[PDB]
């Protein structure tokens, strides 16, 4: 399955409401 | 990263702030 | 993983749909 | 509640409709 | 869980993207 | 399906293009 793949956009669309104007980087690094 | 952490269990707000800029 | 946490975003986007003007309550409650 | 209902396994529009006001 | 119908939900927004104007057929076929 | 092949493991978007018209 690709759960993380789908957890993934939860989690950005989760920082761009947390994170605001100030904007935020996204870098999967394990 | 963020994919460990927060796909694994919860991320709470405080925890997703710490991401932010 | 978080199955429920990225479920329950998806529950309360079609309770938006289905529920409309109407409205709804979310309680996570076992 | 709705979590346990339609998480493990999905609920038809009409089970939706039940969780409205 | 409903794995299956979550991903779904994220195919379909990922073929309204890559797909444009031209639009898309889905068909949960196996 | 699409289902299967792309719930499965990840589907780029040169494949997610062979669904699109
Ligand atoms: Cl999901
Ligand atoms: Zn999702």
């Amino acid at each position: 399955f690709v759960n993380q793949h789908l957890c993934g956009s939860h989690l950005v669309e989760a920082l761009y409401l947390v994170c605001g104007e100030r904007g935020f980087f996204y870098t999967p690094k394990t | 990263g963020i994919l460990e952490q927060c796909c694994t269990s919860i991320c709470s707000l405080y925890q997703l702030e710490n991401y932010c800029n």
